[PDB]
């Protein structure tokens, strides 16, 4: 496929990464924009990472 | 057309479709209906392929 076909090429964002394989992976309050922290996050790193 | 427009490459020497309203994958030739509104949001890509 002609690289004109892709949405990236056209540096339009996203709602979803464009990649070959994507995966679920929990990471509490990731987006969260809080005022006091409770500093117990739980956070894992992607499957290929250990 | 309508809101859902979605384009398909040609391969192999077949001539590129463009999704009908009622859907049905049609070429780029003849007479078409456009709202304004629909060009507004996928100008760029739009105009490298008409």
């Amino acid at each position: 496929l002609a690289y004109t076909f892709f949405t990236s090429s056209y540096a339009i964002q996203s709602p979803f990464p464009e990649a070959a394989v994507s995966r679920i992976v929990v990471h509490t309050r990731w987006a969260s924009n809080v005022d006091f922290d409770r500093d117990s996050s739980v956070i894992m790193a992607p499957p290929t990472e250990n | 057309f309508g809101r859902d427009c979605r384009i398909s490459f040609g391969m192999n020497g077949a001539a590129p479709m463009i999704r009908d309203e009622t859907g049905l994958m049609v070429p780029f030739e003849g007479n078409w209906i456009f709202p304004l509104a629909l060009w507004q949001m996928n100008t760029r890509y739009f105009n490298q392929q008409f």
